[PDB]
């Protein structure tokens, strides 16, 4: 039972990792009511 | 999921169509000044001209 | 007694350069050693 055993400090183990995406590109967010979402794009080419 | 009237559709339509008449006056209006500032000469000519 | 400390070190913390591309089978002048540096940099767990 006599073991006197005295606990230091410990580490984390984090992670390199940032969106670096949705933090660039992605930053608008749009939540949904529908199941589908179309996405339409007007070609426009006068002459 | 929001639709309108096809009246403010023909709206919709029409400052398009504006937008592209505005747009096709813009480019064709450099033909000329390319030609003269490519060559000292230009040409007028087309269709229904 | 011996008393051996295993510290918490990973063997890949641990590199050897043995190889054939260690940096003496390199050319001096065209060769940047840094890629090797970012190539060993990235199991860092932190700021080097």
């Amino acid at each position: 039972m006599y073991t006197t055993a005295q606990l230091l400090a410990a580490n984390e183990q984090k992670f390199k990792f940032d969106p670096l995406f949705l933090r660039l590109f992605f930053r608008e967010s749009y939540p949904f009511t529908t199941e589908k979402v179309y996405l339409s794009q007007i070609p426009g080419l006068v002459n | 999921q929001n639709l309108a009237d096809p009246a403010y559709r023909r709206r919709r339509i029409i400052m398009q169509n504006m937008r592209d008449e505005e747009l096709a006056i813009a480019q064709v209006e450099e033909m000329q000044a390319v030609s003269a500032v490519l060559k000292g000469k230009y040409t007028m000519t087309g269709e229904a001209f | 007694d011996p008393v051996e400390v295993d510290m918490g070190r990973s063997e890949e913390n641990n590199i050897t350069q043995s190889g054939g591309t260690e940096w003496s089978k390199r050319d001096k002048s065209t060769y940047d050693p840094t890629d090797d540096i970012e190539a060993y940099a990235l199991n860092a767990s932190g700021v080097v």
